[PDB]
């Protein structure tokens, strides 16, 4: 006997038969060819296409967390930060506690805008040969014309540096981890897996909050919609958005008084610091398992309701943080209605979000910080909003609670399988309607296969038009649990409390 | 899981490999045939014999 | 400046894009597929096949070298070997000089038969995964049923060992390099290139010489045809051929007297030694540039003419080495007519061999031994044989001289491009007729592409039926020369002299 293996007797045969090219670049359409050469007689019955997506952008909206009355966590936080600022600024101050908190929320929307345009500037340096989505797909997902950023690099750099210089002239506490959380989410690129051909997660604000001081009936934060993906917006549009954001704050006396008071209370080492940007500044896609766990359990709440929204049967449901001194004893009030999808109709997919959510985690041992960070983008409906009128085309919902930000949409950027193989923009909620047409089933299947390329992708709740039936969470579960509205509301009420937290005076 | 191929009779259309891909390659028939020949020759080999001691 | 290359900045991209499987096994049909997937509408206009040949067998015939009278080199050699044997065997001998030389030629045909069946036995052990022609194509080219050699291995081994025991009981001088040359050609496998997927050259005797002592009119060596390629001959047929070869020599008194005289003249250390064979015995394909140079300049002379050949207008032209004592003063006589192709018709391709040959060599400096070994299988026609009668269907030729062996045919063994992809046997001369039919042009092109895979393949002389025109040497030339019949005749007359050479007594 010899008892040596065949692969050890001829290792050259094995190493020659298995030399294959791997690491195909993504961002590029690939045609697989035919194994049966005669199968071109079957036109669409043979799928020879292979498109890999690269960008899924989480479209979000910063919130204070469901204010109903003066006992809300943002009003308790307003009380604590005004007690801290007031007993560090001995003198005569004219603003209330809620004017100070609304100044802090407008400061947050400014910092999100600055990190947004800085991400537009810092993405455009990204190149790698093995991912062709860099950097144009990431710029398409942020709503900017990518050629405008390359052609006007110095004007863009001046604009973002002047946004940092202007918006950085107002003080905000860095002891609040609210600003640090939005800076963490809003200027980071996140891979779904620690590989080089990984797929990118991003966070883009759907809307920001514009201050809008009015009359004598307090203040009223109103939405300012950001560019959506596929819009080829240029630098002048972002300049108009910036000037619309700080129109009521630049060179304003009351905002300067509040900024100097926050400067004197929290010292210069205890304020937030905006980041500068040059031609050297670039961000690299990092692996963060805390980001992926809350992208996984994210639930999209729909489009923001504006003044120009024409909700049939739902007047006055526009999203606004209000501070009327004659209403609710002068409490900061924010309770938006969810389930709006931009149009004046029912959107039957939101019925699929009326079941209890699934909280899915990797591993088998879960920390309390891990569990509470994995639930930060989740938002469950609790009741239906009451239709005021005879008929009502849409159906709105009221949650039990939400965190410092709600998800509005997701935007997936892939390549088209038809020539010239340009990028494709697909915007979706967690819920997806498939109406009865032949051009919807294979397209929905393509979208589902595109979504399952993303590792900790949000859980899908599809529904069918002729089946009258929603299917549950389309996601691979590892170690799951069923959450109810009260548990998630407890976690939201904990996290809104922790984000708006300041120390004491001693 | 095995990669799936889904034909929709309403659309006269199939969709390709329904799977999450990590590090992949397109494989043609002759490459797979060469690999099959290598493995079947390896599986039916007897090293107890005097064939290439 | 950095001035580092792109391939040094991303070496992983280059090493991933160029990982391809090489070293495809030969002996196997390969389908290439389509690059235009729609091109199945063009049925035979797209060639997707790729067949590589593995065996080209040179079919030869051992000769003494154009005896016309008693001044021939074989008669001078007979005189010298009979003077050597006679003045070492003091006593009364009854045989002449020519009986001794005809015994030596019959001994050569015996040794070629023994090395032939030993090559049949020693090929059947050959296996490699990267060449699927081993060993069945080499056994098909030798004219044996390959399954008979595997099923009856012990009977085959006994038969070849008894051929060596019987035919090795007759003495022959090993000082004659004639026997050593036929042993070199007839039991060696030769690669066209020093690689592992190389293609094999072989030598198989077309015919052998049977002794046929008759009456009182001397002796007459007559042909004994060997199995051709594609014949699935079994062990009983080779046993019948062996018994037909040694029917007039085993247990014969005159052959024993001549064998004992050669034994006493040339000592036991100076006789030829046949090789034994067991289950351990196998031959490996070696690289010999001397074999390839004479395969390159080889010129096929056609089929041997027999008694049962029906040449119209050419009676008595059968190939036979005769020793009539009343004719040519009792000289050994052999002058065959060439250009016979087995049938009773003209075979117009042999007109293409009526031009001067090209002697092609590698390199730029050529040794005299190199030049004279490169011309050993070449044979040029000189005149036409005179037709005796009114009409004559074939056309025969007379050479100016030939070596110790002439080439009759070549047999190329490749794989079929149609299922079940079994072996294909193609037999050809240097000259090739392409008659006017659609099934001949692409087949001839396939045969030409199969021939140019063999490195030092013989030079082709094609001719066309409708063009009435032969094309010249279809071969790649490196450092060539034009040979005439007188130069090649001088080289043949030198080499026949050197092969039949014995030393002196002192």
């Amino acid at each position: 006997r010899n008892d040596v293996a065949w692969y050890a007797r001829y290792p050259h045969i094995l190493e020659e038969a298995t030399r294959l090219p791997f690491a195909y670049p993504i961002g590029q359409y690939y045609d697989t060819g035919y194994s049966v050469a005669s199968a071109t007689e079957w036109s669409k019955y043979v799928d020879t296409s292979l498109t890999i997506p690269g960008v899924m952008c989480v479209n979000f909206t910063p919130t204070p967390g469901e204010s109903y009355n003066k006992n809300s966590p943002i009003n308790i936080a307003a009380q604590n930060v005004y007690t801290y600022v007031r007993h560090m600024n001995s003198g005569h101050a004219n603003y209330e506690q809620a004017d100070l908190m609304m100044y802090l929320l407008a400061m947050d929307s400014l910092y999100i805008f600055h990190s947004y345009v800085r991400k537009i500037l810092a993405i455009s340096k990204l190149y790698t040969p093995v991912n062709k989505y860099f950097p144009r797909a990431l710029l398409v997902a942020l709503g900017v014309d990518p050629e405008d950023v390359f052609a006007n690099q110095a004007q863009w750099e001046y604009f973002v540096n002047m946004v940092a210089y202007r918006a950085g002239a107002f003080a905000a506490p860095a002891s609040m981890t609210y600003y640090e959380r939005h800076a963490w989410m809003s200027n980071g690129l996140y891979v779904d897996q620690d590989v080089t051909r990984a797929q990118i997660y991003m966070f883009k604000p759907t809307m920001l909050w514009k201050y809008e001081n009015l009359g004598t009936t307090g203040t009223k934060l109103v939405p300012l919609m950001m560019p959506k993906a596929g819009d080829n917006r240029k630098l002048v549009d972002f300049q108009v958005l910036f000037n619309n954001l700080v129109s009521t704050m630049l060179g304003d006396e009351d905002f300067g008084i509040m900024s100097g008071d926050v400067f004197k209370a929290f010292g210069a080492d205890g304020l937030v610091k905006l980041l500068a940007v040059d031609s050297t500044t670039m961000t690299l896609p990092t692996y963060d398992p805390l980001i992926l766990a809350q992208i996984h359990s994210a639930r999209a709440v729909g489009a923001p309701i504006l003044e120009t929204s024409t909700l049939t049967g739902f007047p006055g449901r526009q999203w606004q943080i209000t501070q009327n001194p004659d209403v609710n004893n002068g409490a900061i009030i924010f309770h938006p209605s969810f389930g709006y999808d931009g149009q004046d109709h029912e959107e039957l997919s939101f019925r699929a979000m009326c079941s209890n959510m699934i909280l899915n985690l990797p591993g088998e041992a879960h920390s309390a910080e891990m569990i509470i960070e994995a639930t930060r983008l989740a938002t469950m409906f609790q009741v239906k909003a009451v239709p005021a009128g005879d008929t009502s085309k849409p159906v709105l919902y009221l949650p039990n609670g939400f965190g410092t930000e709600v998800v509005n949409d997701y935007t997936m950027i892939s390549v088209d399988k038809a020539t010239p193989h340009d990028l494709t923009i697909h915007t979706f909620f967690n819920n997806i309607l498939v109406p009865n047409a032949k051009e919807n089933y294979v397209a929905n299947l393509e979208l589902l296969n595109n979504i399952i390329q993303f590792d900790w992708a949000p859980q899908l709740y599809l529904t069918y038009g002729i089946a009258q039936e929603s299917f549950g969470p389309f996601a691979q579960l590892n170690d799951w649990t069923i959450l109810t509205g009260e548990t998630l509301a407890r976690m939201h009420e904990v996290c809104v409390t922790s984000m708006f937290d300041v120390p004491q005076m001693g | 899981a095995p990669q799936l191929y889904l034909t929709y009779g309403i659309a006269q259309e199939s969709f390709g490999p329904f799977a999450q891909l990590n590090d992949w390659t397109i494989l043609t028939g002759e490459t797979l045939a060469r690999m099959h020949e290598v493995c079947v020759t390896s599986m039916f080999d007897v090293p107890q014999m005097g064939f290439n001691k």
